[PDB]
């Protein structure tokens, strides 16, 4: 769940420049968190527009 | 200095010369200047007699249920030699255990043992389960004939929900195997290999790793093993593949030739002191790929069409579990065969053929094996036709200066010379080098 | 010129020639064209006598509790030679220290010392703790028999909460060891190796680093050592592995074969001026792997089945703490043995054997060791059978121009020649080169 | 062509041959075919005589306080030779300056100078400060005896808050040193090396770099420098390490052996035209490691047990500041000693020993140094016992065709030959090559 | 600190595949921003639920 | 627009350790999304304080 | 075959042999097997005579202000030979222009020109401006004596706001130079180098790139140039560095030795058709480092202590603008000097010295230079003392088969031979190879 940091002695890249499984999955997790948080922000905006009118 | 085959290369296409390696494997050494030697495999000795039929799977985990022995003799489950119940049949047996729960699958249904009783597990829709594994606190089961796999609750194997399933989108056919690599499940189907990782989200526990799949499927169930931070599998084209950014084919042309001639393939793992053998077993052969040396050897049992030791060190037709000790194969004969030789551009005279091997290390002093006999047999037409076996002595116990040398082999011509050496004594054996026309010296040996 | 065994290679499988290196290790040098030499390990002298029974662990930090030493002789704790109390437990001893508090674990209980009194630490459920470590301001305790590990309060080790625990999800069996690498904990279980990192969150202080586990779990408690931003641990298959991108087996076939014959293995650290020895100790052997030269060697103590110095420079039989000084083992005899040999394709006459080594460095002008004796014996059957010992002298003090020559030996044949050199004098010894049939010139040496 | 020692290799363990390099360093050259030449270090000439005591530190920044000479003599602070006050502390002196403030730490208290008055800086809890540095607008001070460091306000070193503090979690002992690499602070403690970065936050100015630490520590305060965007530090095991993804031991076995014999080690910096010397100074030695050539050399002062020049070009006994000028050492002599040798398999005759070096470059025409004398001394027992010095003339001024030759040196047997060359004249020196049994002469010279 | 871009002529990977100090710390900043802003979004959700309960 | 994920057989690093155009631009997009999302969160905080004031 | 000095290597420390290259540079070629040749730099020809005092800077951009050039003569700005005004400041001249405005900085104040009149730019606090530049739509000006840099409005340099400033936090001393590398500013201070990047945020337009700073500062203003997506700058230790992953010292010992003898150093740029020379100019020398070949050379002007052409093709004792054309310096004499030498183990007889070079390419049929003269002198003491110049002819126009040979050179002893070749004709010149003791026999050349 928690986004991990890059280890000092662990290689994130293979010999030919391709990313290994660990770094690929870490990037996948980071991008998924990006999309989920952006969707949450959009929902916040929409319901704020709903409630900006609700209280008034 | 003749060069012997470092790996089993038996390619029948084009009538290429064959270099079999029976019960011998290449091992790196530091004492010899050549670096590598041929070491004999250890013989099989019975460790425990469980059941009355072939062993399908052996489970032994110290931290699970007190470290009891779980053996599937035919269609029965045995705990430390005590019968527990009847298990379904045809399919291969897979185990998945935690500190207090053990799930066994035989290709038809799931059976749960918690240390008290063996109970059949009710699966959604009553479907058949092919493979059962454990990963990140969940139990994973493959439904037979479908591309969807189910996951159970947390640390509970008897609680399966019909809605707790995930489908491999890129593989429209059914999945066949699971391998737990790096703590994450990898799914082998008939058309693709899928990498899945645990996301930690309770509702959806596993998510696929996008843009990471292999277009080669798996041949059947039970053809995938995990070792050395990687996994080996058998593709749909009957070629053994290693896990990598781009999977490589560790099986040469001869290995694929042998695999194609058989209808059933099983991939398992055997352990020697430092050697990890990925063993591929067919109907009439059993080859082993060495992890440390990247070479293929052949294991055979005398008097039988195939190697006795099956997956998880279990017998193939009897209730005997084996272990490696004393090169006395079930109290019988352990055959070690190999081939050396070379190609020649013209005539070549062979006057002496010396074999730098084990001498004087037999543990027998009153038996027919006090002095073992090793037979060499020569051929000139690339091994197609052979001469008569000629036997030499490895020396009695204590004779550490024995010379294993043949004399006056004769003229050999353009196809080349090929010598086959075979020893069938239950004693230790090792081949360091084969020399042709060696120097004629010595001192009262 | 003969090539000696740069590393201890004693493989009894296959009856391969053995090249044992006893109390000698390879070190790179700039004064020799060859570039490497064999140097003797320093002798053991008594730094301090504490307790009566064997030393199970020594702790010494200058900034912790005023720099006083802590020794677990048998089942007691001693500080500055004064007994603090009785420690319960029979396993390896682990220390975890902070500015003002020290925690000692012996296998089943945790004991705390703060400079005033020694008190038993109350643990949740009264469970047994295998070992205790410290990381990022927290104290980590591994519960015996389970895969869950508890963490104590922030800079407080005497307050453990029942809910303050984390479970190794990918491992369904108990954990056995912990290593603090890069300031983060690494958990060695019986089935996998897990990497965990500090989070800075008081609620969840540690989180597991996903997609990095090694299936070669630790063999037993105390078989993991952290050196040079990496770690060496004994795998479940009795194979020593070094931490890398993919773990590599630094133990050759001979080391693994020796380890498999031993039931208990302990991995600890030996320190020489620039040498870090990963010492694996079994029932009857103690083999040190040098990472600077990446080579194996064997440490032996005269008259005993195993090396006297155990973990943390503690005697395994008495209450003596050892330190490296001089070249006398407990004021007695230090043995240095090695082998040099070659494989010959034919007859070879050996007229001279020169041992370019150190000479004339004896600190004794009179007595038994005024002229130290180095003995050599020869073998033709790959070391299986040996001749008599022929001894020469290294010269008295000041005889730097001494020739260590064993001339006039007979003919050697196909198996090869192997000469074993042994020195049993409590003086310095260094081997530079071994040559055969050298030039006969000289100048009044 | 003999091979001389390109680096100082004086290892007394095992009585190995030693190749001392005194006041000479290896430098790459384009003129000759070998590309390596031994060059003399420049002599020390007085630049400023300030204070009647040893010089502890010298500071010079043009943009700070008008570029004034801030030096520290025994219990004394001097600005451009004018005393400012008495500084308390017995440890290494550390400076930290910005445009209008200068902080000096002697190991006990912090002293602030703003160009008007020298004051004492109040510290939280009245504790002692070991080291003071500047980084990203903040002043960092390490508390003595604890693993805590305090950061000052923005550009104000006289204001320190008791809550402005951070702790090195990875190391439970006390910190010892701090360097500034790439604008970020790196902390060296007794057990770990921690990397910290300024994360732009006024409340939390510095945060540690997770998963990046070295298990090695630092021997003592003042044992860390930085040259090539990287830092060299003396580890807790008395081994010099270079910063890298994995720290590398740039100190060979001899250097570590000499360091272990000293109770006090100090790492400082020396600058030659292109050469960056990391100088490790003990109680009886001073070894300079050249960054450009990765080689170790020895600096000594005639008539003294150690090199006169300390950190920041400061004399270790008198308040004299030195500067590399000419070759005369303080108006005295400069000793340049080296060794060239070879290992022999048998007898060898040395008819001529020629030294291709610098000749005819003396600036003296009438003094005793109008023709310098260089002495060669030969040894056969690997340098243990030496002969009598034989003197040769480097030639008068303008004699650029002078040959440095020694004839009829006798026969050298098995152990090898070793020739030590020593030149103690206050004129420029340079060694290009050493040849044995060269070709005969040519034209008149 | 503003999140930095990747420089064309600056390597973020060493010879053996390990990440250097600059890329490691840059990833640390990116992940720290992820966690901090996710916590801010969670606090927004909590206080917004409180706003709905108490105000309307 | 959508944040891409690293491919198994596509190298993100060159021979000398520098990042290629694809990975550099993808990281640019990710960091730009970070900054835009943080700005949106700050605007959410400001507008939410305004909302509290107006409802009160 | 003799190996001539491919690069200018004149190291006076240690009296090493010197191989100075004057007005010649190494270029790779495909015509010959050796791959490289020596090519002579083109002469200086009239381009424009502007002003009277030294040309401190030339600006030319086709898209800026209609493409008119802007030249700074002694205290005077000129456009198309028309003076625009007296500019204040004795520092190096820097230009920063966009399509409608030009800003000139002389070290004291900024001057703005827009095609109508030249005016003084109002700077905050009236502070002195070290240098100005343009980047990403902004104008950057470095405040003199401090570490402050101000940025102007969008595409407008006449409006500078006091609050529109930024600081180099890691650099507590003053900044000295700016280089626009890859659209972004790079700041060179006396002790550190900072990397900054442009931001789309208009409130803060530039942000510092963290964890990338070089501690090698800059010697003075005007010591940094940009070539091929990298920059070359003179460090605080008078060492020329090239930007890389880690800065690389492209100057060997000789370059730094020459630089340390000069008080003022200026780094500028010269352009040949493919050769980009980074030129370091001192008090009495001018040396160009070639980008393509990574090698150094010397540029000299006859009758002057330094190269006549300075930065931006400007002169120092005149106001003439120079361009590369022909091979005559100011219609006078162009000197080409080089050295070819070898080290010998013994006596060597030189009978013929052949110079495979350019022959018969003179543009003059009559006059003094109809037959150009190339002189050679020999030295046996490594260049310390030379013989009398011996002159040959390169051949008249059309004599493409002319042989450049010197006969009966004599005998050269141990220290080696060194031949210096000098040609002082305004004709083209190129050296392909130098040969010793060539083969006799030609064909009526």
């Amino acid at each position: 769940l928690r986004l991990d940091r890059l280890q000092r002695g662990v290689p994130i890249v293979d010999g030919q420049g391709r990313p290994n499984t660990q770094y690929q999955n870490l990037w996948q997790r980071t991008v998924k968190a990006l999309e989920a948080d952006s969707a949450a922000t959009a929902d916040i905006l929409q319901e704020l527009a709903d409630q900006l009118a609700l209280i008034v | 200095d003749l060069a012997y085959g470092t790996g089993a290369y038996a390619r029948t296409r084009g009538n290429l010369p064959e270099l079999p390696l029976v019960n011998l494997f290449v091992e790196a050494t530091r004492s010899d200047q050549r670096g590598v030697v041929l070491q004999s495999r250890k013989g099989l000795v019975e460790d425990a007699e469980v059941g009355t039929g072939p062993i399908r799977g052996v489970f032994r985990k110290d931290g699970v249920l007190g470290g009891a022995e779980f053996v599937v003799s035919d269609d029965e489950l045995y705990e430390d030699g005590v019968s527990l119940g009847t298990i379904n049949g045809t399919g291969p047996v897979s185990f998945a255990a935690i500190e207090d729960e053990l799930l066994v699958c035989a290709g038809e249904s799931i059976w749960s043992y918690d240390g008290t009783t063996l109970d059949e597990v009710t699966f959604p829709d009553g479907a058949d389960v092919t493979k059962v594994a454990y990963s990140s606190g969940y139990f994973i089961a493959l439904r037979a004939g479908t591309g969807q796999w189910y996951f159970s609750a947390l640390y509970d194997g008897t609680s399966w929900d019909g809605l707790d399933f995930a489908t491999a989108e890129s593989e429209p056919d059914a999945l066949l195997d699971i391998v737990v690599l790096d703590g994450n499940p990898v799914f082998f189907g008939t058309q693709s290999v899928e990498f899945w990782s645990a996301t930690g989200d309770p509702d959806i526990p596993f998510a696929p790793i996008q843009n990471r799949t292999f277009e080669q499927g798996i041949f059947a169930t039970g053809c995938a093993v995990a070792i050395d931070n990687s996994f080996f599998w058998v593709g749909a084209d009957k070629i053994v593949y290693r896990n990598d950014a781009v999977p490589v084919a560790v099986a040469d042309d001869g290995i694929v030739e042998r695999a194609t001639g058989s209808t059933d393939l099983r991939l398992f793992l055997l352990i020697d002191e430092r050697h990890k053998f990925v063993c591929l077993r067919g109907d009439t052969f059993t080859m082993a790929f060495d992890i440390t040396t990247n070479e293929w050897c052949e294991f055979q049992s005398y008097g039988r069409t195939n190697f006795r030791c099956g997956p998880d060190m279990g017998d193939d037709e009897t209730g005997i579990i084996w272990r490696f000790e004393g090169y006395s194969d079930n109290g019988g004969v352990l055959e070690r065969r190999f081939r050396a030789g070379a190609t020649l551009p013209g005539p070549f005279r062979v006057n002496r053929l010396r074999l730098i091997c084990e001498v004087g290390t037999t543990p027998n002093l009153s038996g027919e094996y006090a002095d073992p006999v090793i037979e060499m047999r020569a051929s000139d037409d690339a091994g197609n036709t052979w001469g008569i076996w000629e036997g030499e002595t490895l020396g009695a116990q204590g004779n550490y200066r024995q010379r294993v040398e043949w004399r006056a082999l004769g003229l050999f011509d353009d196809p080349g010379m090929l010598f086959e050496h075979r020893m069938t004594a239950p004693v230790s054996f090792r081949v360091t080098a084969v020399t042709v026309n060696g120097e004629l010296g010595g001192r009262s040996r």
